[PDB]
RNA sequence: GUUAAUUCCGUUAACGAACGAGACCUUAACCUGCUAAAUAGGAUCAGGAACUUCGUGUUCUUGUAUCACUUCUUAGAGGGACUUUGCGUGUCUAACGCAAGGAAGUUUGAGGCAAUAACAGGUCUGUGAUGCCCUUAGAUGUUCUGGGCUGCACGCGCGCUACACUGAUGCAUCCAACGAGUCCUUGGCCGAUAGGUCUAGGUAAUCUUGUGAGUAUGCAUCGUGAUGGGGAUAGAUUAUUGCAAUUAUUAAUCUUCAACGAGGAAUGCCUAGUAGGCGCAAGUCAGCACGUUGCGCCGAUUACGUCCCUGCCCUUUGUA
């Protein structure tokens, strides 16, 4: 299953805390946004996180998170 | 229900690639006894072909139709020699009990049928160049019996 | 259009009794039996192939004859030609109500409420009793054929005439009622 | 002799080495049995006993 | 001149079918389609004349060079770079409207596709790649 | 002077050896502006062995599968051999075997 | 006379450098390593496995 | 089991007694008579060349398959 | 509850951490984009041959011939999947299922890497890794001639070829990828064959080589007979490697023509380019593959579940 590891979850989570301006519903602008403002090294990790920050960004349009 | 389907437009007869290769042969290997020039071996008796073959061939005219299949052959790949057609009639020796391997070609029977087109001057040397081609003469002996087989 | 081998039209004709219905794919349809394509990802891709592809598909046995699609292309191709032959009407529509009647309509499980393996009676499945008569067919024609020196177009096209009759000669329809035999009992 | 029968639903997956399946099905009504092969909602199926109704589970 | 050229691809095999305009003629290498052998997959190579139509294809020429894979293999990336010629000849030169006709009729009946089953590699201790040899015990 | 054309070889076992060399020999080339033409791939002749792990018999038979790489490339020239000695005996890099050849 | 027979060709030729063994010798590129001594000093060469 | 020459009692017979039959085959020939497949194979060859009877496709170079001709 | 997972959300005398898992690395899939290639080609523009002479009408061939190009070929830079979107399923938290789209949606497929504890596992015959013991010139050091490991009343284990007509045999047709060479071998003559002989290219994307591989396809003969299926066993001859071929190193040519008619009880391997079949290449190698390690080609049947057998992991439970 795609169940995502607790170095996946805090990097994507602290985005959304202090970057959560900016990044739209939308992955494809997030994707781009996530690298530039933090380190990410690989390639596959970066569309990962990135899917959790956008994950989060619609859980927190629906209610408080 | 009859067969459907053709080409757009009804299929040029001029070339030899687009006659079918089998039917080819059919015709010039009785072109070979009709005309005559050609010329038997003595050996005829014996051969099969191939090291790797374990039985004589059973028609009389394994000969033309040999010569037949490897004049057509230069036209398709112009550089070729000896080694090169012991690799074109390869085939599946059956070793024994141990599992199946590839073999060559027999080189006399081989060589000896480019010897007597070299007589006529259909396919030849080519000294410096390595490996045999088609001549002239060759293509237009090749091209007139083309345009006939279909007809 | 879609005809097989283009003497044949998938057009026109019908499936023979409610069950087994759509199971079957017919309809649109290819012209010559064989198709590489991907079936087997999904567990319902198995009745998208049209039946004639999943008869020579199937054909192919055993370690000595698998592979060779091509091979059992032919062998089918003259089948469709006889079956033509007498009783003539449509090849396709005397082989689909052939494997409509071909495989067994019930199966003995083993359930035994622990500690013992005892039968009991479940009926079977439109899918499986599908894949059992495409299997049933070849089994009678390849062992009809095995020692005989008769073609095995010729017993293909024997046992899918004779399937679609109540004969019962078949390898096919008599192992359907060897199977109704135990499964009768079993209730 | 058959009659047929529609399947409402997948009930769940029965007996030891759990090949069989069970199913709810409605004549064509409704009661449990038990099948083979792989079965789905949105599918029919003939029963030469129209009785013979298969244990709950 | 009008040009388009197209690749196929089954397994190992590749098929450059280049096409321009002309009498009607469809040649591989330089045969006609009608020799093909096998034969029997003779039919398959035709499978894009038979559903588009043949008063399509006289108005272009086809020349298809090929080589990897085997018997069959070369047979289906022929296939594919017929149909992915005419689909693609259209948006060079023929109205970009008639492409969403010819296209999706194709597409209705992988002939653009490719479909990406390539051999897994082999694994020792064993004679296949995912097979095994024998476990002995006592 | 006369009209040359040169075409060096560059090989290695390592990738990023190789792209320090591309990079820079290109640019000394375009400090005087030569004919240059890009740096030509070719295939990559990876060697093989495979051994067994253990020393002795015993266990399962297990394999390695060691490798190596290697990487022709091949940087284009039109330029006489006096102009070139510059530009190649500065920037030698560590376990790189390079060779200059006229055609 | 003594202390030499033709020894050309064949396993009795031929050892291992490093260990002095001619069996497991790897002879593919021109090593001469027998096996037990090859793998450990493999990475140092410049052999590294993957897949 | 089988007789191996034409036998030409039945030689006079076999004009009249294949195409009759609507299965025209190697088997169908030694299914009435009893003979080797062989002969089968130069008697429906025959059959093409002097006789009545016509292919039910054009050709294949294992199985066969005649008609009877209807005429 | 959820997951391939001590993987997550959550519950809490626990709180915050580490290794393992995951990430990572290599390879396979798609880019008419990026950046290029007389050691990969295509297209051009002019010439040659042949048939047609239909006409720039189809098919071969030619050149540091060109002007200029990168779709296949090659490989650096990168892009690309996040289960995105829709509807179900859940404290709708973690996340599952199904359908559409897409090159690709089981973590996209397949491997490498591999923790803590160990087991009196194996290896002193891989070693200049080594303690102790043995023996050290009438030797267990070393090396030379010859034999042996291959010796056969009989058990057991991995494989190969078989029993045929979806076949065997003889002719013709035309298609792969991994390698590998200071030995690999084209070209021309001699020879039934093997092989030899005289030139000849190659430090290899250049030469062998586009390695014209075999299951396959087309056309013939054979006819269910252990037959032409089967090729063991055996005599006789001709070459090849080596300093030496006998207990026959192989390869050929002719004969010789057994058992075996789908395998008893037991039991192995395997879920998609997979099984099985069909070849090829490399490792050991002077010579010898029925073996192993990789590589393609032809390409199915049947599941998408389960704890019954055989084992495994975690709880509560019983133990002499």
């Amino acid at each position: 299953g795609r169940v995502r590891t607790r170095t996946v979850k805090r990097a994507a989570r602290q985005i959304v805390e202090k970057y959560y301006a900016k990044l739209t519903l939308d992955f494809q602008i997030n994707k781009k946004i996530s690298e530039e403002v933090a380190v990410i090294p690989s390639k596959r990790m970066r569309n990962r996180v990135a899917g959790f920050v956008t994950h989060l960004m619609k859980r927190i349009q629906k209610g408080p998170v | 229900p009859a067969y459907l389907y053709e080409t757009p437009l009804e299929t040029r007869v001029h070339t030899v690639k687009d006659v079918k290769a089998d039917a080819f042969i059919a015709l010039y290997a009785n072109h070979l006894k009709k005309r005559g020039r050609f010329q038997l071996p003595k050996w005829i008796d014996y051969v099969k072909t191939a090291h790797a073959k374990e039985l004589a061939p059973y028609d009389p005219d394994w000969l033309y139709i040999r010569a037949a299949a490897i004049l057509r052959h230069l036209y398709i790949r112009p550089d070729c020699g000896v080694g090169g057609f012991r690799k074109v009639f390869s085939c599946r020796q059956r070793r024994g009990v141990r599992p199946n391997h590839t073999s060559k070609a027999s080189g006399k029977i081989i060589r000896y049928i480019l010897q007597q087109f070299e007589e006529m001057g259909l396919v030849e040397s080519d000294p410096e160049k390595p490996g045999r081609r088609l001549t002239k003469n060759g293509q237009r002996e090749l091209d007139v019996i083309a345009r006939q087989c279909a007809k | 259009e879609a005809k097989l081998f283009g003497r044949w039209s998938y057009d026109d004709v019908n499936v023979s009794d409610l069950s087994l219905v759509d199971y079957i794919a017919v309809k649109a349809c290819v012209f010559v039996p064989h198709t590489a394509g991907r079936y087997q990802k999904k567990r319902f891709r198995k009745a998208m192939c049209p039946i004639v592809e999943r008869l020579v598909n199937s054909m192919m046995m055993h370690g000595r004859n698998n592979g060779k699609k091509t091979l059992s292309v032919r062998i089918v191709r003259h089948a469709f030609e006889i079956i033509h032959l007498m009783t003539d009407k449509n090849p396709i529509q005397v082989f689909v109500n052939a494997v409509e009647n071909g495989g067994p309509r019930e199966d003995s499980t083993r359930i035994g409420s622990a500690g013992v393996v005892r039968r009991q009676a479940v009926d079977v499945s439109p899918l499986r009793r599908v894949n059992q008569a495409i299997y049933l067919i070849c089994t009678g024609a390849r062992l009809a054929a095995f020692r005989n020196i008769k073609t095995i177009a010729e017993c293909l096209a024997d046992e899918i005439m004779n399937c679609a009759k109540e004969s019962s000669n078949a390898y096919a329809i008599k192992k359907k009622d060897e199977i109704e035999r135990v499964a009768k009992a079993n209730r | 002799q058959p009659k047929l029968a529609k399947v409402e639903k997948v009930l769940g997956r029965t007996g030891s080495r759990g090949g069989v399946l069970q199913v709810r099905v409605t004549f064509m009504r409704s009661l449990i049995r038990n099948v083979k092969g792989p079965v789905r909602e949105g599918d029919i199926l003939a029963l030469l006993e129209t009785e013979r109704e298969a244990r709950r589970l | 001149k009008k040009r388009v050229q197209t690749f196929g691809r089954k397994k190992n095999a590749v098929a450059v079918a280049l096409c321009t305009q002309g009498k009607g003629l469809l040649r591989v290498n330089g045969c006609p389609l009608e020799h093909l052998q096998p034969e029997a997959l003779k039919v398959k190579a035709f499978e894009p004349l038979l559903l588009l139509g043949k008063e399509r294809f006289q108005d272009v020429d086809i020349r298809v060079r090929v080589s990897g894979g085997g018997y069959v293999a070369q047979i289906y990336a022929i296939r594919q770079a017929i149909a992915k010629a005419v689909v693609a000849f259209n948006q060079k030169y023929v109205d970009e409207a008639t492409k969403k006709e010819v296209r999706d009729i194709l597409v209705a009946y992988s002939l653009i596709v490719a479909d990406p089953r390539r051999c897994e590699p082999k694994k020792f201790g064993g004679p296949g790649a995912r097979a095994r040899y024998q476990k002995s015990y006592r | 002077q006369r009209l040359h054309r040169i075409r060096i070889t560059l090989t290695s076992k390592d990738l990023k050896s190789i792209e320090r060399v591309c990079t820079e020999l290109i640019n000394g080339a375009k400090e005087k502006n030569l004919q240059v033409a890009g740096p030509v791939r070719l295939p990559v002749k990876t060697l093989r062995i495979t051994t067994r792990k253990s020393p002795c018999g015993e266990g399962t038979n297990t394999w390695d599968r060691f490798e190596l790489r290697i990487y022709k490339r091949l940087i284009d020239l039109h330029s006489p051999s006096d102009v070139v000695k510059q530009i190649t005996s500065i920037n030698i890099d560590p376990g790189v075997e390079v060779e200059v050849t006229i055609i | 006379l003594f202390n030499t027979r033709p020894k050309k060709f064949g396993p009795g030729s031929r050892q291992c450098r490093v260990c002095f063994n001619r069996h497991g010798m790897v002879r593919k590129y021109g090593l001469m390593m027998c096996r037990q001594c090859f793998r450990e000093r493999a990475n140092q060469i410049g052999f590294v496995k993957y897949r | 089991n089988h007789s191996v020459l034409f036998d030409k009692a039945t030689y006079d017979k076999l004009l009249a007694d294949i195409p009759k039959a609507r299965l025209i085959t190697p088997h169908t020939v030694c299914e009435r008579l009893k003979v080797n497949a062989s002969l089968a194979r130069q008697a429906i060859r025959y059959l093409k060349d002097q006789g009545l009877i016509k292919i039910v496709g054009e050709h294949h170079h294992s199985q066969y398959i005649y008609t009877r001709n209807t005429s």
